[PDB]
Protein backbone atom coordinates (compact mmCIF):
# COMPACT_ATOMS: atom_id res chain seq x y z
CA UNK A 1 0.00 0.00 0.00
CA UNK A 2 3.00 2.16 0.72
CA UNK A 3 4.37 0.66 -2.51
CA UNK A 4 3.90 3.94 -4.48
CA UNK A 5 6.34 5.85 -2.14
CA UNK A 6 3.85 8.75 -1.37
CA UNK A 7 5.81 10.40 1.51
CA UNK A 8 7.82 13.26 0.05
CA UNK A 9 10.64 15.25 1.61
CA UNK A 10 12.40 12.28 3.27
CA UNK A 11 9.54 10.87 5.30
CA UNK A 12 8.86 7.25 6.09
CA UNK A 13 5.70 5.44 5.10
CA UNK A 14 3.86 2.81 7.31
CA UNK A 15 1.00 1.04 5.41
CA UNK A 16 -2.32 0.52 7.05
CA UNK A 17 -5.49 -1.44 6.43
CA UNK A 18 -6.96 0.36 3.38
CA UNK A 19 -4.18 3.04 3.63
CA UNK A 20 -0.89 4.48 5.01
CA UNK A 21 0.55 7.02 7.37
CA UNK A 22 3.55 9.30 6.78
CA UNK A 23 6.02 10.03 9.57
CA UNK A 24 7.55 13.36 8.53
CA UNK A 25 10.98 14.87 9.26
CA UNK A 26 10.94 17.80 11.74
CA UNK A 27 10.59 20.58 9.09
CA UNK A 28 7.62 19.02 7.26
CA UNK A 29 3.96 18.23 7.75
CA UNK A 30 1.06 17.10 5.65
CA UNK A 31 -0.44 13.78 4.69
CA UNK A 32 2.52 13.23 2.39
CA UNK A 33 5.00 15.42 4.16
CA UNK A 34 4.47 17.88 1.30
CA UNK A 35 4.08 20.97 3.49
CA UNK A 36 7.10 23.16 4.14
CA UNK A 37 7.23 24.45 7.68
CA UNK A 38 10.25 26.74 6.89
CA UNK A 39 8.04 28.45 4.51
CA UNK A 40 5.03 30.18 5.91
CA UNK A 41 6.54 33.32 7.54
CA UNK A 42 3.39 35.39 7.09
CA UNK A 43 1.49 37.69 9.52
CA UNK A 44 -1.58 35.68 9.93
CA UNK A 45 0.70 32.84 11.09
CA UNK A 46 1.72 33.40 14.74
CA UNK A 47 2.18 37.01 13.97
CA UNK A 48 5.08 36.45 11.57
CA UNK A 49 7.02 35.60 14.76
CA UNK A 50 7.05 39.30 15.55
CA UNK A 51 6.73 40.46 19.19
CA UNK A 52 4.47 43.31 18.23
CA UNK A 53 3.70 44.58 14.74
CA UNK A 54 3.88 42.62 11.48
CA UNK A 55 4.13 43.81 7.93
CA UNK A 56 3.93 41.45 5.00
CA UNK A 57 5.79 42.50 1.90
CA UNK A 58 5.24 41.66 -1.79
CA UNK A 59 8.04 39.34 -2.83
CA UNK A 60 10.27 39.81 0.17
CA UNK A 61 10.38 38.91 3.83
CA UNK A 62 7.87 40.26 6.24
CA UNK A 63 9.27 42.92 8.52
CA UNK A 64 8.51 43.46 12.28
CA UNK A 65 7.79 46.85 13.83
CA UNK A 66 7.10 48.25 17.30
CA UNK A 67 4.64 50.45 19.12
CA UNK A 68 5.75 53.98 20.17
CA UNK A 69 7.86 53.81 23.30
CA UNK A 70 9.56 50.75 21.81
CA UNK A 71 12.31 50.08 19.27
CA UNK A 72 13.16 46.91 17.31
CA UNK A 73 16.03 44.74 18.54
CA UNK A 74 18.99 43.20 16.57
CA UNK A 75 17.17 39.90 16.10
CA UNK A 76 14.56 41.82 13.99
CA UNK A 77 11.49 40.44 15.88
CA UNK A 78 11.66 41.66 19.58
CA UNK A 79 10.93 45.11 20.99
CA UNK A 80 12.56 46.99 23.86
CA UNK A 81 11.20 49.90 25.82
CA UNK A 82 12.86 53.17 24.85
CA UNK A 83 10.95 55.09 27.52
CA UNK A 84 10.34 55.05 31.23
CA UNK A 85 6.78 53.86 31.36
CA UNK A 86 6.05 52.00 28.08
CA UNK A 87 2.35 51.52 27.32
CA UNK A 88 0.82 48.11 28.23
CA UNK A 89 3.63 47.14 30.74
CA UNK A 90 2.94 46.71 34.49
CA UNK A 91 5.84 48.27 36.46
CA UNK A 92 4.87 46.57 39.71
CA UNK A 93 5.40 43.22 37.87
CA UNK A 94 8.31 44.43 35.72
CA UNK B 1 -19.09 32.18 -0.35
CA UNK B 2 -19.80 28.84 1.21
CA UNK B 3 -19.19 27.55 4.69
CA UNK B 4 -17.35 24.29 5.01
CA UNK B 5 -19.43 21.40 6.20
CA UNK B 6 -19.03 17.77 7.31
CA UNK B 7 -15.85 18.57 9.14
CA UNK B 8 -14.39 15.25 10.30
CA UNK B 9 -11.31 13.99 12.10
CA UNK B 10 -9.34 11.20 10.46
CA UNK B 11 -6.73 10.02 12.93
CA UNK B 12 -4.59 6.88 13.28
CA UNK B 13 -1.65 6.51 15.58
CA UNK B 14 -1.93 10.13 16.43
CA UNK B 15 -1.32 11.07 12.81
CA UNK B 16 -4.19 13.52 12.52
CA UNK B 17 -6.04 15.10 9.57
CA UNK B 18 -9.09 17.17 9.38
CA UNK B 19 -11.18 16.84 6.26
CA UNK B 20 -14.27 18.77 5.23
CA UNK B 21 -16.32 19.78 2.29
CA UNK B 22 -17.03 21.25 -0.23
CA UNK B 23 -14.25 21.33 -2.88
CA UNK B 24 -13.55 25.02 -3.33
CA UNK B 25 -15.17 26.89 -6.12
CA UNK B 26 -13.32 30.26 -6.21
CA UNK B 27 -12.71 30.26 -2.48
CA UNK B 28 -9.88 29.21 -0.16
CA UNK B 29 -9.77 27.99 3.46
CA UNK B 30 -7.74 28.42 6.59
CA UNK B 31 -7.90 26.14 9.59
CA UNK B 32 -7.82 27.22 13.24
CA UNK B 33 -7.22 24.69 15.97
CA UNK B 34 -7.05 25.22 19.78
CA UNK B 35 -7.48 23.52 23.15
CA UNK B 36 -10.67 24.44 25.05
CA UNK B 37 -8.99 27.40 26.54
CA UNK B 38 -5.71 27.93 24.44
CA UNK B 39 -5.36 30.59 21.82
CA UNK B 40 -6.21 29.63 18.30
CA UNK B 41 -3.47 28.72 15.87
CA UNK B 42 -3.68 28.89 12.06
CA UNK B 43 -2.61 26.13 9.68
CA UNK B 44 -3.15 25.50 5.92
CA UNK B 45 -3.32 29.16 4.93
CA UNK B 46 -5.58 30.00 1.99
CA UNK B 47 -5.55 26.43 0.65
CA UNK B 48 -7.83 25.00 -2.05
CA UNK B 49 -7.33 21.62 -0.38
CA UNK B 50 -10.23 20.24 1.68
CA UNK B 51 -8.02 18.67 4.31
CA UNK B 52 -5.46 19.90 6.91
CA UNK B 53 -2.83 17.93 8.77
CA UNK B 54 -3.15 19.00 12.43
CA UNK B 55 -0.78 16.31 13.82
CA UNK B 56 1.93 18.65 14.98
CA UNK B 57 -0.45 20.69 17.04
CA UNK B 58 -2.29 17.81 18.64
CA UNK B 59 0.74 15.74 19.60
CA UNK B 60 1.93 18.66 21.82
CA UNK B 61 -0.63 17.41 24.44
CA UNK B 62 -2.54 14.24 23.48
CA UNK B 63 -4.78 14.36 26.55
CA UNK B 64 -6.27 17.76 25.72
CA UNK B 65 -9.50 18.19 23.78
CA UNK B 66 -9.09 20.19 20.54
CA UNK B 67 -11.57 22.20 18.49
CA UNK B 68 -10.69 23.17 14.83
CA UNK B 69 -12.72 25.52 12.59
CA UNK B 70 -12.22 26.15 8.94
CA UNK B 71 -12.61 29.61 7.32
CA UNK B 72 -13.73 30.40 3.78
CA UNK B 73 -12.64 33.41 1.79
CA UNK B 74 -13.27 34.66 -1.75
CA UNK B 75 -10.90 35.08 -4.62
CA UNK B 76 -9.46 37.60 -3.85
CA UNK B 77 -9.71 38.21 -0.09
CA UNK B 78 -9.43 38.46 3.37
CA UNK B 79 -12.86 39.59 4.57
CA UNK B 80 -15.63 39.33 5.79
CA UNK B 81 -19.09 38.45 7.27
CA UNK B 82 -21.17 41.46 6.52
CA UNK B 83 -22.84 41.22 8.89
CA UNK B 84 -20.43 40.64 11.76
CA UNK B 85 -17.26 41.75 9.95
CA UNK B 86 -15.43 38.43 10.51
CA UNK B 87 -14.53 35.50 8.25
CA UNK B 88 -17.24 32.90 7.66
CA UNK B 89 -16.11 29.66 9.37
CA UNK B 90 -17.47 26.47 10.64
CA UNK B 91 -16.50 24.33 13.67
CA UNK B 92 -15.20 20.78 13.87
CA UNK B 93 -16.36 18.23 16.44
CA UNK B 94 -14.30 18.20 19.59
CA UNK B 95 -11.33 15.78 19.50
CA UNK B 96 -9.27 14.19 22.29
CA UNK B 97 -6.41 12.29 20.78
CA UNK B 98 -5.56 9.98 23.68
CA UNK B 99 -9.16 8.66 23.63
CA UNK B 100 -10.24 8.67 19.96
CA UNK B 101 -7.27 8.12 17.68
CA UNK B 102 -7.46 4.81 15.78
CA UNK B 103 -4.86 2.36 17.01
CA UNK B 104 -2.92 1.22 14.02
CA UNK B 105 -3.15 -2.42 12.89
CA UNK B 106 -0.35 -4.04 14.90
CA UNK B 107 2.16 -6.49 13.51
CA UNK B 108 3.29 -9.74 15.25
CA UNK B 109 7.12 -9.78 15.33
CA UNK B 110 8.59 -13.04 16.78
CA UNK B 111 7.15 -16.56 17.19
CA UNK B 112 9.99 -18.50 18.98
CA UNK B 113 8.42 -21.90 19.78
CA UNK B 114 10.40 -22.83 22.91
CA UNK B 115 9.14 -25.99 24.62
CA UNK B 116 5.56 -27.27 24.79
CA UNK B 117 4.77 -23.52 24.40
CA UNK B 118 4.82 -20.92 21.59
CA UNK B 119 5.81 -17.42 22.59
CA UNK B 120 4.26 -14.94 20.10
CA UNK B 121 5.48 -11.36 20.65
CA UNK B 122 3.81 -8.10 19.34
CA UNK B 123 5.77 -5.05 18.14
CA UNK B 124 5.90 -1.72 20.11
CA UNK B 125 5.03 0.34 16.96
CA UNK B 126 6.09 4.03 16.82
CA UNK B 127 3.39 6.80 16.90
CA UNK B 128 3.40 10.39 15.55
CA UNK B 129 4.00 11.59 19.09
CA UNK B 130 7.53 13.07 19.44
CA UNK B 131 9.81 13.79 22.46
CA UNK B 132 12.87 15.70 21.22
CA UNK B 133 12.37 15.31 17.48
CA UNK B 134 12.17 11.50 18.02
CA UNK B 135 8.96 9.29 17.98
CA UNK B 136 7.34 7.71 21.06
CA UNK B 137 5.93 4.15 20.75
CA UNK B 138 2.41 2.85 21.45
CA UNK B 139 3.69 1.56 24.83
CA UNK B 140 5.27 4.92 25.67
CA UNK B 141 1.99 6.78 25.23
CA UNK B 142 -0.53 4.28 26.62
CA UNK B 143 1.35 2.27 29.33
CA UNK B 144 -0.87 0.06 31.51
CA UNK B 145 -3.86 1.41 29.40
CA UNK B 146 -3.10 -0.84 26.41
CA UNK B 147 -3.55 -4.62 26.39
CA UNK B 148 -3.47 -7.07 23.41
CA UNK B 149 -5.79 -9.85 22.24
CA UNK B 150 -4.69 -13.04 20.44
CA UNK B 151 -6.70 -15.40 18.32
CA UNK B 152 -4.67 -18.59 17.57
CA UNK B 153 -10.48 -19.43 20.28
CA UNK B 154 -8.85 -16.49 22.19
CA UNK B 155 -6.10 -15.33 24.64
CA UNK B 156 -4.84 -11.93 25.94
CA UNK B 157 -1.96 -10.05 27.68
CA UNK B 158 -1.08 -6.57 28.86
CA UNK B 159 2.56 -6.88 28.15
CA UNK B 160 3.78 -6.99 24.56
CA UNK B 161 4.14 -10.80 24.76
CA UNK B 162 1.86 -13.89 24.90
CA UNK B 163 2.59 -17.61 25.71
CA UNK B 164 0.35 -20.61 24.87
CA UNK B 165 0.66 -24.45 24.15
CA UNK B 166 -0.14 -27.54 21.88
CA UNK B 167 -4.31 -19.28 13.29
CA UNK B 168 -2.30 -16.33 14.87
CA UNK B 169 -3.78 -12.77 14.64
CA UNK B 170 -3.55 -9.85 17.16
CA UNK B 171 -5.40 -6.78 18.34
CA UNK B 172 -4.39 -3.70 20.29
CA UNK B 173 -7.05 -2.83 22.94
CA UNK B 174 -7.60 0.10 25.31
CA UNK B 175 -10.33 -1.11 27.70
CA UNK B 176 -11.00 2.32 29.36
CA UNK B 177 -12.14 3.72 25.98
CA UNK B 178 -15.72 4.76 25.39
CA UNK B 179 -15.01 4.67 21.60
CA UNK B 180 -12.57 3.07 19.11
CA UNK B 181 -11.78 0.60 21.92
CA UNK B 182 -10.36 -2.17 19.66
CA UNK B 183 -7.64 -1.86 16.99
CA UNK B 184 -7.89 -3.86 13.77
CA UNK B 185 -6.46 -7.46 13.44
CA UNK B 186 -2.75 -7.69 12.72
CA UNK B 187 -1.95 -9.47 9.49
CA UNK B 188 -2.34 -13.25 10.32
CA UNK B 189 0.81 -15.41 10.84
CA UNK B 190 2.35 -18.86 11.59
CA UNK C 1 -17.60 42.65 37.70
CA UNK C 2 -19.56 39.59 38.67
CA UNK C 3 -17.40 36.65 39.74
CA UNK C 4 -13.99 38.24 39.56
CA UNK C 5 -11.17 39.03 41.97
CA UNK C 6 -9.73 42.13 43.58
CA UNK C 7 -7.08 43.43 41.26
CA UNK C 8 -3.93 43.83 43.42
CA UNK C 9 -2.94 47.55 43.67
CA UNK C 10 -1.20 48.80 40.46
CA UNK C 11 -1.84 45.73 38.33
CA UNK C 12 -4.41 47.56 36.26
CA UNK C 13 -2.58 50.81 36.00
CA UNK C 14 -4.54 52.08 32.95
CA UNK C 15 -7.80 51.79 34.85
CA UNK C 16 -9.71 55.14 34.98
CA UNK C 17 -12.69 56.00 37.31
CA UNK C 18 -15.04 58.62 36.04
CA UNK C 19 -17.01 60.70 38.54
CA UNK C 20 -19.74 63.36 38.10
CA UNK C 21 -20.31 65.50 41.19
CA UNK C 22 -18.17 63.03 43.04
CA UNK C 23 -20.56 60.20 42.18
CA UNK C 24 -19.46 57.08 40.22
CA UNK C 25 -20.31 57.18 36.44
CA UNK C 26 -18.07 54.80 34.54
CA UNK C 27 -14.67 53.10 33.95
CA UNK C 28 -12.31 54.24 31.21
CA UNK C 29 -8.81 53.29 29.95
CA UNK C 30 -5.81 55.51 29.90
CA UNK C 31 -4.25 55.46 26.43
CA UNK C 32 -1.90 58.34 27.00
CA UNK C 33 -1.18 61.10 29.47
CA UNK C 34 -4.22 63.13 28.35
CA UNK C 35 -6.54 60.71 26.54
CA UNK C 36 -8.87 58.26 28.05
CA UNK C 37 -11.15 55.86 26.21
CA UNK C 38 -14.70 55.28 27.66
CA UNK C 39 -18.19 54.17 26.52
CA UNK C 40 -20.50 56.74 24.89
CA UNK C 41 -23.62 55.70 26.73
CA UNK C 42 -22.17 56.86 30.04
CA UNK C 43 -22.64 60.45 28.87
CA UNK C 44 -26.27 60.11 27.94
CA UNK C 45 -27.56 61.98 31.02
CA UNK C 46 -24.73 64.17 32.49
CA UNK C 47 -26.32 67.38 34.01
CA UNK C 48 -23.24 69.60 34.60
CA UNK C 49 -20.08 68.97 32.52
CA UNK C 50 -18.14 71.60 34.50
CA UNK C 51 -17.19 68.57 36.73
CA UNK C 52 -16.56 65.52 34.98
CA UNK C 53 -13.48 64.16 36.62
CA UNK C 54 -11.19 61.21 35.81
CA UNK C 55 -9.28 59.41 38.44
CA UNK C 56 -6.09 57.59 37.76
CA UNK C 57 -4.16 55.32 40.11
CA UNK C 58 -7.41 54.73 42.02
CA UNK C 59 -7.81 51.35 43.74
CA UNK C 60 -9.84 51.36 47.02
CA UNK C 61 -12.67 53.96 46.52
CA UNK C 62 -13.28 54.36 50.20
CA UNK C 63 -10.12 56.37 51.13
CA UNK C 64 -7.11 57.82 49.86
CA UNK C 65 -3.58 56.69 49.77
CA UNK C 66 -0.69 58.09 47.74
CA UNK C 67 -1.70 57.29 44.25
CA UNK C 68 -4.76 58.85 42.75
CA UNK C 69 -4.64 61.74 40.28
CA UNK C 70 -7.78 63.64 39.35
CA UNK C 71 -8.31 65.68 36.27
CA UNK C 72 -11.22 67.64 34.90
CA UNK C 73 -12.26 66.20 31.61
CA UNK C 74 -11.95 68.98 29.02
CA UNK C 75 -13.75 67.23 26.18
CA UNK C 76 -15.88 64.13 25.49
CA UNK C 77 -15.78 63.05 21.91
CA UNK C 78 -18.29 60.35 20.69
CA UNK C 79 -18.76 58.88 17.16
CA UNK C 80 -21.44 60.74 15.15
CA UNK C 81 -23.18 57.45 14.36
CA UNK C 82 -23.75 56.69 18.06
CA UNK C 83 -27.43 57.24 18.88
CA UNK C 84 -28.26 58.00 22.48
CA UNK C 85 -30.05 55.11 24.20
CA UNK C 86 -28.99 52.45 21.66
CA UNK C 87 -25.95 50.08 21.67
CA UNK C 88 -24.06 50.53 18.45
CA UNK C 89 -20.85 52.63 18.34
CA UNK C 90 -20.48 52.78 22.11
CA UNK C 91 -17.06 54.48 22.40
CA UNK C 92 -16.05 57.91 23.76
CA UNK C 93 -12.72 59.58 23.76
CA UNK C 94 -11.93 62.02 26.58
CA UNK C 95 -9.37 64.84 26.66
CA UNK C 96 -8.16 65.55 30.21
CA UNK C 97 -7.51 69.30 31.08
CA UNK C 98 -4.00 68.42 32.08
CA UNK C 99 -1.97 65.33 31.57
CA UNK C 100 -1.75 62.81 34.45
CA UNK C 101 1.76 61.75 35.45
CA UNK C 102 2.87 58.25 34.70
CA UNK C 103 4.03 56.30 37.74
CA UNK C 104 4.21 52.78 39.00
CA UNK C 105 0.48 53.07 39.46
CA UNK C 106 -0.54 55.14 36.38
CA UNK C 107 0.32 53.72 32.91
CA UNK C 108 -1.31 53.86 29.48
CA UNK C 109 -2.74 50.73 27.77
CA UNK C 110 -1.35 50.23 24.14
CA UNK C 111 -3.93 51.15 21.49
CA UNK C 112 -2.89 48.39 18.95
CA UNK C 113 -2.69 48.69 15.18
CA UNK C 114 -5.84 47.54 13.57
CA UNK C 115 -4.69 44.64 11.51
CA UNK C 116 -2.51 43.34 14.42
CA UNK C 117 -5.68 43.56 16.41
CA UNK C 118 -7.87 41.75 13.82
CA UNK C 119 -5.33 39.15 13.07
CA UNK C 120 -3.47 38.33 16.26
CA UNK C 121 -5.11 39.78 19.32
CA UNK C 122 -8.56 38.61 18.28
CA UNK C 123 -7.36 35.01 18.73
CA UNK C 124 -5.71 35.32 22.06
CA UNK C 125 -8.37 33.53 24.01
CA UNK C 126 -8.55 35.14 27.43
CA UNK C 127 -8.63 38.88 28.18
CA UNK C 128 -9.13 40.90 31.44
CA UNK C 129 -12.16 43.22 32.14
CA UNK C 130 -12.10 45.37 35.23
CA UNK C 131 -14.09 47.87 37.21
CA UNK C 132 -15.90 49.07 40.26
CA UNK C 133 -19.39 48.31 39.05
CA UNK C 134 -22.03 46.03 40.55
CA UNK C 135 -20.78 42.76 41.91
CA UNK C 136 -24.04 41.11 40.97
CA UNK C 137 -27.00 41.98 38.76
CA UNK C 138 -28.92 43.73 41.34
CA UNK C 139 -26.29 44.36 43.91
CA UNK C 140 -23.63 46.42 45.44
CA UNK C 141 -21.00 48.25 43.35
CA UNK C 142 -17.42 47.44 44.42
CA UNK C 143 -15.02 49.44 46.46
CA UNK C 144 -11.80 47.76 45.51
CA UNK C 145 -10.95 47.34 41.81
CA UNK C 146 -12.35 44.09 40.54
CA UNK C 147 -10.78 42.17 37.64
CA UNK C 148 -12.10 39.12 35.59
CA UNK C 149 -10.67 36.90 32.79
CA UNK C 150 -13.13 36.17 29.96
CA UNK C 151 -12.70 34.14 26.70
CA UNK C 152 -13.61 35.92 23.42
CA UNK C 153 -16.09 34.54 20.94
CA UNK C 154 -16.52 34.97 17.24
CA UNK C 155 -19.99 36.35 16.59
CA UNK C 156 -21.30 33.18 14.91
CA UNK C 157 -20.53 31.22 18.14
CA UNK C 158 -22.13 34.08 20.16
CA UNK C 159 -25.30 33.96 18.06
CA UNK C 160 -25.37 30.15 18.25
CA UNK C 161 -24.96 29.85 22.02
CA UNK C 162 -27.25 32.56 23.16
CA UNK C 163 -30.92 32.21 24.06
CA UNK C 164 -33.06 34.37 21.76
CA UNK C 165 -34.80 37.32 23.34
CA UNK C 166 -37.66 39.60 22.41
CA UNK C 167 -36.04 42.81 21.17
CA UNK C 168 -32.36 42.22 22.18
CA UNK C 169 -30.14 44.39 19.92
CA UNK C 170 -28.00 43.14 17.02
CA UNK C 171 -24.38 42.11 17.79
CA UNK C 172 -22.79 44.23 15.04
CA UNK C 173 -19.30 44.35 13.49
CA UNK C 174 -18.48 46.99 16.10
CA UNK C 175 -19.15 44.57 18.99
CA UNK C 176 -17.96 41.16 20.21
CA UNK C 177 -19.10 38.86 23.24
CA UNK C 178 -16.40 37.10 25.78
CA UNK C 179 -17.58 35.72 28.98
CA UNK C 180 -19.46 32.68 30.15
CA UNK C 181 -23.06 31.66 29.51
CA UNK C 182 -23.46 29.61 32.66
CA UNK C 183 -24.27 32.67 34.80
CA UNK C 184 -21.11 32.88 36.92
CA UNK C 185 -18.94 35.65 35.54
CA UNK C 186 -19.58 38.84 33.56
CA UNK C 187 -19.00 42.52 33.52
CA UNK C 188 -21.85 44.47 34.99
CA UNK C 189 -23.40 47.92 35.34
CA UNK C 190 -20.80 50.58 36.19
CA UNK C 191 -18.03 48.53 34.56
CA UNK C 192 -19.02 50.32 31.47
CA UNK C 193 -16.54 52.29 29.61
CA UNK C 194 -13.54 50.21 30.96
CA UNK C 195 -11.20 47.86 29.32
CA UNK C 196 -11.04 44.40 27.92
CA UNK C 197 -7.30 43.98 27.70
CA UNK C 198 -5.41 41.29 25.87
CA UNK C 199 -1.94 40.07 26.93
CA UNK C 200 0.38 39.26 24.08
CA UNK C 201 3.96 38.40 24.41
CA UNK C 202 4.59 40.59 27.38
CA UNK C 203 2.53 43.67 26.50
CA UNK C 204 -1.19 44.35 27.04
CA UNK C 205 -3.46 46.02 24.44
CA UNK C 206 -7.00 47.45 24.54
CA UNK C 207 -9.18 45.06 22.50
CA UNK C 208 -12.45 46.05 23.88
CA UNK C 209 -14.66 48.24 26.00
CA UNK C 210 -17.41 47.14 28.45
CA UNK C 211 -20.71 48.12 26.62
CA UNK C 212 -23.92 46.09 27.23
CA UNK C 213 -25.45 43.07 28.40
CA UNK C 214 -28.58 41.01 28.99
CA UNK C 215 -28.42 41.64 32.73
CA UNK C 216 -25.16 40.37 34.11
CA UNK C 217 -24.02 36.80 34.44
CA UNK C 218 -27.48 35.88 32.99
CA UNK C 219 -27.75 32.23 32.07
CA UNK C 220 -27.61 31.87 28.34
CA UNK C 221 -25.88 35.09 27.49
CA UNK C 222 -22.40 36.62 27.23
CA UNK C 223 -21.00 40.08 27.81
CA UNK C 224 -20.93 42.36 24.78
CA UNK C 225 -18.02 44.81 24.23
CA UNK C 226 -17.12 47.52 21.75
CA UNK C 227 -14.66 46.18 19.20
CA UNK C 228 -11.92 48.70 19.55
CA UNK C 229 -10.30 47.63 16.24
CA UNK C 230 -12.92 49.38 14.26
CA UNK C 231 -12.15 52.78 15.83
CA UNK C 232 -8.38 52.81 15.92
CA UNK C 233 -7.84 55.27 13.08
CA UNK C 234 -10.76 57.32 14.33
CA UNK C 235 -9.11 57.42 17.77
CA UNK C 236 -5.87 58.44 16.28
CA UNK C 237 -7.02 61.14 13.94
CA UNK C 238 -8.70 62.71 16.94
CA UNK C 239 -5.73 62.52 19.22
CA UNK C 240 -3.46 64.09 16.51
CA UNK C 241 -5.66 66.97 15.45
CA UNK C 242 -6.40 70.49 16.80
CA UNK C 243 -8.59 70.99 19.89
CA UNK C 244 -12.05 72.33 19.15
CA UNK C 245 -14.34 74.27 21.44
CA UNK C 246 -17.24 72.60 23.28
CA UNK C 247 -17.41 69.79 25.88
CA UNK C 248 -19.37 67.09 24.02
CA UNK C 249 -18.19 66.66 20.48
CA UNK C 250 -19.82 64.43 17.82
CA UNK C 251 -16.97 63.60 15.43
CA UNK C 252 -17.71 62.05 12.06
CA UNK C 253 -17.36 58.27 11.73
CA UNK C 254 -15.88 56.56 10.07
C1 LIG D 1 1.10 6.30 -4.30
O1 LIG D 1 0.47 5.03 -4.12
C2 LIG D 1 -0.51 4.94 -3.08
C3 LIG D 1 -0.99 3.48 -2.82
O2 LIG D 1 0.04 2.43 -2.59
C4 LIG D 1 -1.60 5.98 -3.44
O3 LIG D 1 -2.80 5.92 -2.68
C5 LIG D 1 -0.96 7.36 -3.36
O4 LIG D 1 -1.94 8.35 -3.53
C6 LIG D 1 0.10 7.44 -4.46
O5 LIG D 1 0.71 8.73 -4.49
C1 LIG E 1 11.59 6.95 8.64
O1 LIG E 1 11.32 7.93 9.62
C2 LIG E 1 11.27 9.22 9.02
C3 LIG E 1 10.81 10.30 10.01
C4 LIG E 1 12.63 9.56 8.43
O2 LIG E 1 13.56 9.29 9.45
C5 LIG E 1 12.98 8.61 7.30
O3 LIG E 1 14.25 8.91 6.76
C6 LIG E 1 12.94 7.22 7.93
O4 LIG E 1 13.15 6.23 6.95
CA1 LIG F 1 -8.02 55.05 47.11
Amino acid sequence: QCASSPCQNGGSCKDQLQSYICFCLPAFEGRNCETHKDDQLICVNENGGCEQYCSDHTGTKRSCRCHEGYSLLADGVSCTPTVEYPCGKIPILE
Amino acid sequence: TVAAYNLTWKSTNFKTILEWEPKPVNQVYTVQISTKSGDWKSKCFYTTDTECDLTDEIVKDVKQTYLARVFSYPAGNVESTGSAGEPLYENSPEFTPYLETNLGQPTIQSFEQVGTKVNVTVEDERTLVRRNNTFLSLRDVFGKDLIYTLYYKTAKTNTNEFLIDVCFSVQAVIPSRTVNRKSTDSPVEC
Amino acid sequence: IVGGKVCPKGECPWQVLLLVNGAQLCGGTLINTIWVVSAAHCFDKIKNWRNLIAVLGEHDLSEHDGDEQSRRVAQVIIPSTYVPGTTNHDIALLRLHQPVVLTDHVVPLCLPERTFSERTLAFVRFSLVSGWGQLLDRGATALELMVLNVPRLMTQDCLQQSRKVGDSPNITEYMFCAGYSDGSKDSCKGDSGGPHATHYRGTWYLTGIVSWGQGCATVGHFGVYTRVSQYIEWLQKLMRSEPRPGVLLRAPFP
